[PDB]
RNA sequence: UGAAACUCAAAGGAAUUGACGGGGGCCCGCACAAGCGGUGGAGCAUGUGGUUUAAUUCGAAGCAACGCGAAGAACCUUAC
RNA sequence: UUCGGAUUGGGGUCUGCAACCCGACCCCAUGAAGCCGGAAUCGCUAGUAAUCGCGGAUCAGCCAUGCCGCGGUGAAUACG
RNA sequence: CCGAGGGUAGGGCCCGUGACUGGGGCGAAGUCGUAACAAGGUAGCUGUACCGGAAGGUGCGGCUGGA
RNA sequence: GCCCGGAUAGCUCAGUCGGUAGAGCAGGGGAUUGAAAAUCCCCGUGUCCUUGGUUCGAUUCCGAGUCCGGGCACCA
RNA sequence: AAUUCUGA
RNA sequence: CUCCUAAAAGGUAACGGAGGCGCCCAAAGGUCCCCUCAGGCGGGACGGAAAUCCGCCGGAGAGCGCAAGGGUAGAAGGGG
RNA sequence: AUCAACGGAUAAAAGUUACCCCGGGGAUAACAGGCUGAUCUCCCCCGAGCGUCCACAGCGGCGGGGAGGUUUGGCACCUCGAUGUCGGCUCGUCGCAUCCUGGGGCUGAAGAAGGUCCCAAGGGUUGGGCUGUUCGCCCAUUAAAGCGGCACGCGAGCUGG
């Protein structure tokens, strides 16, 4: 974490590709189209950062026992005066490596965790309903604002759904690793002869985004023809352009209406009916998208799990990085900051 | 925008407009103003637009002060209908402006961005108006 | 009259020993019934779930865990 | 209510280095809820139940109304 | 004359394919109820008939692998 | 567009001459259960859609508005 | 005339 | 029936703008005699921000059974 | 007396007609014209802001001014002692607000290609599938497969879906 979060960052790696930037950077080549010269220094920032980086580790490697000399000198200025220079030091040390994980798209948003229990049927339900507990108080005592949206408690025990919001900055950037698969490993409190059964569930995670609601097309956005309608009418159907047909250009669904004998209403009937396909072609494409935003992942049955937990062999196995814990309880009830930070440089990883 | 809350009758009569403002000839708030030269009814919907184009014009700066107001319900029949069956219903709301009403005017800021933040705010409107400064009467002795 | 693909490591007969029966016969126990005094209500003591907390150390969980380890927690104890 | 003694203010003794969290008592002043307890539900067949008081272990003190003992008074009912 | 073969017309068999649809096997977790095994909580099963979300129910006669 | 009828607890719905406010369901606390259901006690929350007015007071009586339910839009 | 009890 | 449209007499149309009436009082009627509001500011146990009191200031903004208008306290209003 | 249709026809009364009829009306609708131009089509003013940069290569928020007389309307002026109504066919002709082809300025025009505006109708502007269709969509092309006015041209020229 402290210690170890240099190597995880191309620790030796960066400083290697840093002067790769500045490499090409100099020798004008015709500089034509703009490209590099953007993420040239930005990127560059990043390097010799790892020196601050290792100035704020220095200056606060240099402090195990920076204060060694506190610990028998407490009066004086010549230890007052890398000091401002050392409380701000233990700040980017955090700050230069979490402002690297946390380091893409939208995840300063306030989450929507969602869980449903997988196989296992009752004691799914029920280990789905800690599941809940869990995050809940994490994200409680992690100064975030919690809102439940539902919670089905199921048949038997436990829960069938749950879904909760998240208020607060990077709230998805942090509950975002713990999206999927989560196996449990305990007698079955529900089984008759409390033998031992293996439980498994579903937790999603999705930032915030969407609040209003906006469908206007503006006219060019169309095209309306009128025509004369076909029908009933004597002279009128015959000489009237009472038929309209209103055509969306772009999605290419037309609609036509000779309902009444206005030109006029059938425009307005035709619009109307226009407007409402369009948010069904809006709505269709306003889900495959946000819906691609749950994974690619998780059929919520067996050897899916991304983490195990066991009780009564005490531990919590982390499948995805290796890592593996020997305090199922303390996990299950706040204690995730560890597995967060590693959850993601693990997939952070490959972007 | 910018309609009353209130009015005793939700509909009023056409009226006429006779030349010659009833007052409100004489700018007695800021520095440079716009005045009407033609009378007309001026449209809630074209006040607001001019007094965007204003703001938006020399945008963060001094005062405008808006001296018209559209008490006036502005109505109209709904289309394809025949004559008669009672008054139409209210589309919006207009102010009377005969000519010489100071409509607008503008306050703390450069003659240089006066008479411009009106001459464009002037193309808002539907009819023709001048730019006058503080000058012959004044509230003194 | 009468197949197949596909799929399972069994399907199945009888007879054992038990367990079980809203099967039977026989028979016990404050099990009911007969009777007396309580609990649930109230204020307080204590144990526990829970929540809260920097921590509110751990265990016990139906009967057979909950005045149980505790036949003595101000610091000691004491594991937080 | 001369029932019932919660809560609270004020004054004190004692143990302990020290009792604000957190001690047990003492005295003055407060005097709360509670007019026999819904659905339910426990114990006991005789010196038993019910009822009264005492002792010990623990232990400086003590949150014991707990636990383990002792005796004093002394029932009801059991067809089946 | 016959004649390989080519064309024409209509048949028969088999293989492949087809929007949709029928029921089947399998599927360590759903929803509904609980039909059968103990007088299985209306003894069960049976050929057939009618009925019903579903097991199933009921009628008629048959068997006992039930009383 | 016209003309009827609506909106009341979380869902489905009663209700009054103008002062009040409800049922069945769901839901919370208890009880039997080994544990659920069922069953059994205890429960409560509503501007009675919005916005005006009348009244001393409006869920209630009138104006208007929004959403939903019906019925018509015919001769050419 | 009173159901249900998954999966090591 | 009341206002406006209606152009300072009266009158004046439109499927023009906006509302009321189809009753009511045995006192809400005659007359005689008294009384004067609504509000606002301070003061006052319960007391809203108007219950009933007290004191100043208040020319009619109150009241007049119900729509609107005119009228009106030098009474048409309040009481006997 | 809700004779409330409120100067009150009887004491006493609803529908339907595409099976219809007569008397009347262009005093009055449906077609066409007319007047109007809200709607429609085209044009322009302003310049927020887009266009990596830069208001105007290409665009134009809020607002504003017009033109045309193709559409849906408003009105009800000739015509109800009759002005035959859709589409197709045939025959055309006029407009320009140009789909090709001829000229030309800009360009975010390298070239070939395009885009936008200007000038310019001389002449051109295909064959089919579906539908009564106008309109559209599609197939195969083309330099292009223009938009309108002519009583939505044309039934004493035809068809009659
Ligand atoms: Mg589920
Ligand atoms: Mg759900
Ligand atoms: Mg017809
Ligand atoms: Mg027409
Ligand atoms: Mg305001
Ligand atoms: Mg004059
Ligand atoms: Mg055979
Ligand atoms: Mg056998
Ligand atoms: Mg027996
Ligand atoms: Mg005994
Ligand atoms: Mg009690
Ligand atoms: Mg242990
Ligand atoms: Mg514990
Ligand atoms: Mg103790
Ligand atoms: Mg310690
Ligand atoms: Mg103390
Ligand atoms: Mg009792
Ligand atoms: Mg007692
Ligand atoms: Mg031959
Ligand atoms: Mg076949
Ligand atoms: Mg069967
Ligand atoms: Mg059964
Ligand atoms: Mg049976
Ligand atoms: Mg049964
Ligand atoms: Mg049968
Ligand atoms: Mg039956
Ligand atoms: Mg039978
Ligand atoms: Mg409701
Ligand atoms: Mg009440
Ligand atoms: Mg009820
Ligand atoms: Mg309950
Ligand atoms: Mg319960
Ligand atoms: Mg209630
Ligand atoms: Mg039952
Ligand atoms: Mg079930
Ligand atoms: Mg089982
Ligand atoms: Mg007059
Ligand atoms: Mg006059
Ligand atoms: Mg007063
Ligand atoms: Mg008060
Ligand atoms: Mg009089
Ligand atoms: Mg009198
Ligand atoms: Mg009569
Ligand atoms: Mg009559
Ligand atoms: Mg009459
Ligand atoms: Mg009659
Ligand atoms: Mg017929
Ligand atoms: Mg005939
Ligand atoms: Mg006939
Ligand atoms: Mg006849
Ligand atoms: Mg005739
Ligand atoms: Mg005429
Ligand atoms: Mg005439
Ligand atoms: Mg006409
Ligand atoms: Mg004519
Ligand atoms: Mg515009
Ligand atoms: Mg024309
Ligand atoms: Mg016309
Ligand atoms: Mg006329
Ligand atoms: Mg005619
Ligand atoms: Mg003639
Ligand atoms: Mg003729
Ligand atoms: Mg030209
Ligand atoms: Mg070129
Ligand atoms: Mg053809
Ligand atoms: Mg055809
Ligand atoms: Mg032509
Ligand atoms: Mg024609
Ligand atoms: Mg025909
Ligand atoms: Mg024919």
């Amino acid at each position: 974490l402290a210690q170890r979060l240099e190597g995880l960052r191309g620790y030796l790696d960066i400083p290697q590709k840093e002067t790769r930037l500045k490499e090409l950077e100099r020798r004008l080549e015709d500089p034509s189209l703009w490209n590099d010269p953007e993420a040239a220094r930005k990127v560059s920032q990043e390097a010799a950062r790892l020196r601050r980086t290792v100035d704020t580790f220095r200056s606060l490697e240099s402090d195990l026992q920076g204060l060694l000399e506190l610990m028998e000198e407490l009066p004086a200025e010549e230890r007052e005066a890398l000091k401002p220079e050392l409380e701000e030091a233990a700040k980017k040390l955090d700050e230069l490596y979490h402002q690297t994980l946390l380091n893409f798209p939208h995840a300063e948003k306030n989450a929507i965790l969602t869980i449903q229990p997988g196989a296992g049927g009752t004691e799914a339900c029920d280990w789905a309903e800690m599941l809940l507990r869990m995050y809940t108080r994490f994200a409680e005592r992690q100064g975030f604002q919690v809102e439940v949206v539902d919670l089905t408690p199921g048949p038997e025990a436990g829960i069938d759904y749950a879904q909760i919001l998240v208020k607060g900055e990077n709230a998805y950037g942090l509950l975002s690793p713990e999206a999927g698969v989560h196996r449990l490993v305990r007698p079955s409190p529900f089984d008759a002869s409390g033998r031992r059964h293996t439980s498994f569930a579903g937790v999603e995670v999705i930032p915030e985004v969407d609040e209003e609601v906006e469908v206007v097309l503006k006219p060019e956005e169309l095209r309306i023809d009128v025509m004369r309608a076909s029908g009933p009418g004597g002279q009128g159907v015959n000489t009237t352009d009472s038929a309209v047909r209103v055509v969306h250009l772009p999605t290419g669904i037309t609609v036509t209406c000779q309902t009444t004998r206005s030109q006029i209403k059938n425009k307005e009937l035709a619009l109307k009916i226009l407007k409402a396909r369009l948010y069904e072609l809006e709505r269709k494409k306003r889900e495959e998208e946000l819906k691609a935003l749950r994974g690619e992942v998780e059929p919520i049955e067996w050897g899916s799990q991304i983490r195990s937990y066991v009780l009564d062999k005490n531990y919590v196995k982390d499948h995805r990085t290796g890592l593996m814990r020997h305090d199922p309880e303390n996990v299950l009830d706040g204690d995730l900051m560890d597995l967060i930070w590693a959850g993601l440089e693990w997939k952070a990883g490959r972007r | 925008m910018l309609m009353p809350r209130r009015m005793k009758y939700r509909k009023q009569q056409r009226g006429r407009l006779k030349g010659a403002t009833k007052g409100g000839d004489y700018v007695a708030f800021g520095d440079y103003g716009l005045v009407a030269l033609e009378p007309a009814w001026i449209t809630a919907q074209q006040i607001e637009a001019a007094r965007v184009a204003m703001v938006r014009h020399f945008r963060r700066g001094g005062k405008i002060f808006i001296r018209i107001f559209p008490d006036k319900p502005y109505t109209k029949k709904p289309l394809e209908v025949r004559m008669g069956k009672g008054k139409g219903n209210v589309e919006g709301y207009v102010a009377v402006v005969k000519p010489g009403r100071v409509m607008f005017e503008v306050a703390g800021v450069t003659e240089e961005q006066a008479m411009e933040a009106l001459r464009i705010a002037g193309h808002k409107l539907p009819i023709k108006t001048k730019i006058v400064r503080r000058d012959a009467y004044d509230e003194a002795q």
